[PDB]
DNA sequence: TCAATATCCACCTGCAGATTCTACCAAAAGTGTATTTGGAAACTGCTCCATCAAAAGGCATGTTCAGCTGAATTCAGCTGAACATGCCTTTTGATGGAGCAGTTTCCAAATACACTTTTGGTAGAATCTGCAGGTGGATATTGAT
DNA sequence: ATCAATATCCACCTGCAGATTCTACCAAAAGTGTATTTGGAAACTGCTCCATCAAAAGGCATGTTCAGCTGAATTCAGCTGAACATGCCTTTTGATGGAGCAGTTTCCAAATACACTTTTGGTAGAATCTGCAGGTGGATATTGA
């Protein structure tokens, strides 16, 4: 009867402490942060999916995700989003 | 056997509306606004409650979850952060 | 030792989970190894951008715990994010104070 | 004196007031009935996760607060400082809520 | 080769207006239409099921799905037709 | 002996099915989802085509064109509402001129 | 020498263009504009003839619609002439900016 | 170049819009709006293009574009 | 109300750009067959929804009263509409001539599956701690005179 | 320009919700082979694109007048806002009873997963048509006198 429920809290936090070590998020606020996290994971995952479909392509690779991110995020966030994501990838693929 | 619900649309008082209007940054308010607002509200509500109750019904439940409302607000295009 | 893809990727966000949410999301048959890495990366980034901004709002309020109000203030004061979350509504975030000029006294 | 504030001096005071806050401006209980009253007239014998009624109220006010802004704009664009029904209508009419 | 609903659109046309014909360009719009709606129903259909932690989109989904997409009265027939078209299929 | 005929439909039930599978909507697809969906598509299709056919007759043409589909859509509360965010290319707008603009 | 009151040919043009459905912008100029705008996004691109048509249909349809809302606004301002301030508000409420 | 879009043409659109009298400043204003409309649609299309590693903008690209702008268009790309 | 001027509206007429036809080869779309497994039934476990039960004020409500705002005129400029006048960029119709979208082969490089082996993330239980929610005194802001 | 009548502010001030650490387990996430494919290379075509005429041809660009139309004053009820007085009816903790939402197993009707056949639906040529758009003429509508 553990009836476990996942989340992003743990991480929203880690990152919070990363930019503003001093401050801390409340709760209703953390709640909002998840909504945000999920809302974009889908906006992106979707677009990614839709994109991949139009090309008769079978799988969603980082490429997809990127173009997605590019279609979704506006101007700046888009640029910074990419570099950040590209970078993080090659590091994962650096063995 | 609880009581009959009726005309509750008046719960949305005149004061309650002008407060909303202020946050909306409105200075002067015509006497008609109030009833017009009440109507606009009912319509907004109806539509979201409808769709919501549908997600409920479809899930074979008798209780409306926050999620029901959240999904309802989202397909309507009023995505809400804070509950789902 | 076992390696968290996140660590191998240098991220705080769960890569292992992002990948899983993708598979179970019926977005497509298959999923590349980089997809999660890259997705989580963007998520975590954006998350940081909001928080950095949000947190400040908090400080200017003399408050040390970020609250919805702060999230709103942060989001609505930044074109980028406000554009992004234009159709999004933050519960308990109130409105950005703004009064039409025409409304002020002579 | 007695001391009366010129009509509108307070109204303004009230905008700076509520735009500074974040709580709900419609009363809880009265609102909850409208939900139950409306809900009821669709599917009978329904129940309500408390937080669901909150999602709704958060949603409604946020809607009305926003609608009102556009309205205030229409009034002003009408060389009026008073919002009237015709303002709410053109706003929605343009918003695409209904034609 | 590129599939299309042109055929079925026509077959349906010659049923309500056996007399009326249909412009090529006009036929294009009719396709756009079918795809768009197919898409819409199918979406909410999956979306919905997904909400219920279930792994299969059945007619149940499609129907509710139609009820969330189509206008109160336009939805009825859409619904009746659906149930009908099924029982008939599922019977014989 | 095709489900489409078995279900008594003019639309491609079999195809709708394959499309539901390829489309990536769920893992498994009920056997009635196609037949059903298929029906709904066909039905809306007729509705349009019918009004569009009419649109054309009263116009004295025997062949349905885009405008026709447009005039048929925008004149129906239901449809207009449905495709309120869609533009039928080459369908122009409905003839309507605000009162305030007419001469005295 | 026959002349019509101001606004007569205007109402006529309305009755006339609301009836017709052909595109109202010259294709060449448009196509040129498209390719130009596009060139800032990726160099040496080719356009499907039909891709440009989509763009023009979409574009014109858009403006035609935006003008409608604009009029309502202008009329709301108790005018009969549409000014910039009108297109602006219309857009603004529309949530385009 | 945006000037390619002329007064008469702009005049006609408004006309189909049901507009009677037209202030002179409008034209310039209209060009802007018009230009942004395209900037946004294309910017997106060209992206669907570039993703598909093509060098040609297909009507379908434009469609999938106008579709996420919330400008769904019936008639092209099937 | 005459009176032209032009603008529509009509009932043909027929040449020409597309609609039915026509005549056929492959992917789908059916058919058994052989597993497979989703999730529709019980069956509880126990969470959280619907209901009182009283008091408290915090706020509606209804009423005065009159500031000043929305409506109603009038009235000039000033600005667009309506028109010939004259070029001049579009439009069209046809070619060639490369580009490409699109196909096949081909085939490592990736991705799916399974089999168990860890260990990180999610409850609850304790262990803190930012922050209402209250109180004064500057400090400001209004508004009468 | 002064100054009395109220709002704001802006610290200062502890006792709590609520947060923020503690443990403690499972449900993922990681690992290690195997087996099944993407979908990215290279040539290789055959459609659209593009770049070039050029042919007049309808549109635009352009100044003239002027009719309105818009933006400016100037009143002038009354309809909103500001303030009170008077109570109602939300709030607000505090319990429960017990309608359901969730877990947990079974087990079967309904879905894959496979070849293995038929049937149908996209081409790439034929065989007619529905209208466009050009006539005439009849009014009709728009405008001076
Ligand atoms: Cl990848
Ligand atoms: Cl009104
Ligand atoms: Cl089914
Ligand atoms: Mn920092
Ligand atoms: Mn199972
Ligand atoms: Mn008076
Ligand atoms: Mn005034
Ligand atoms: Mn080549
Ligand atoms: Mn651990
Ligand atoms: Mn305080
Ligand atoms: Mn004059
Ligand atoms: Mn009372
Ligand atoms: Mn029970
Ligand atoms: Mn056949
Ligand atoms: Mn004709």
């Amino acid at each position: 009867k553990r009836s476990r429920k996942e989340s992003y809290s743990i991480y929203v936090y880690k990152v919070l402490k990363q930019v503003h070590p001093d401050t801390g998020i409340s709760s209703k606020a953390m709640g909002i942060m998840n909504s945000f996290v999920n809302d974009i994971f889908e906006r992106i995952a979707g677009e990614a999916s839709r994109l991949a479909h139009y090309n008769k392509r079978s799988t969603i690779t980082s490429r997809e995700i990127q173009t997605a991110v590019r279609l979704l995020l506006p101007g700046e966030l888009a640029k910074h989003a990419v570099s950040e994501g590209t970078k993080a990838v090659t590091k994962y693929t650096s063995a | 056997h609880r009581k009959v619900l009726r005309d509750n649309i008046q719960g949305i008082t005149k004061p309650a509306i002008r407060r909303l209007a202020r946050r909306g940054g409105v200075k002067r308010i015509s006497g008609l606004i109030y009833e017009e607002t009440r109507g606009v509200l009912k319509v907004f509500l109806e539509n979201v409650i409808r769709d919501a109750v549908t997600y409920t019904e479809h899930a074979k439940r008798k209780t409306v979850t926050a999620m029901d409302v959240v999904y309802a607000l989202k397909r309507q295009g009023r995505t809400l952060y804070g509950f789902g | 030792k076992a390696k968290t893809r996140s660590s191998r990727a240098g991220l705080q966000f769960p890569v292992g989970r992002v990948h899983r949410l993708l598979r179970k999301g019926n977005y497509s048959e298959r999923v590349g190894a980089g997809a999660p890495v890259y997705l989580a990366a963007v998520l975590e980034y954006l998350t940081a951008e909001i928080l950095e901004l949000a947190g400040n709002a908090a400080r200017d309020n003399k408050k040390t715990r970020i609250i919805p109000r702060h999230l709103q203030l942060a989001i609505r004061n930044d074109e980028e994010l406000n554009k992004l979350l234009g159709r999004v509504t933050i519960a308990q975030g109130g409105v950005l104070p703004n009064i039409q000029a025409v409304l002020l006294p002579k | 004196k007695p001391h009366r504030y010129r009509p509108g001096t307070v109204a303004l005071r009230e905008i700076r007031r509520y735009q500074k806050s974040t709580e709900l401006l419609i009363r809880k209980l009265p609102f909850q009935r409208l939900v139950r009253e409306i809900a009821q007239d669709f599917k009978t014998d329904l129940r309500f996760q408390s937080s669901a009624v909150m999602a709704l109220q958060e949603a409604c006010e946020a809607y009305l607060v926003g609608l009102f802004e556009d309205t205030n704009l229409c009034a002003i664009h009408a060389k009026r400082v008073t919002i009237m029904p015709q303002d709410i209508q053109l706003a929605r009419r343009i918003r695409g809520e209904r034609a």
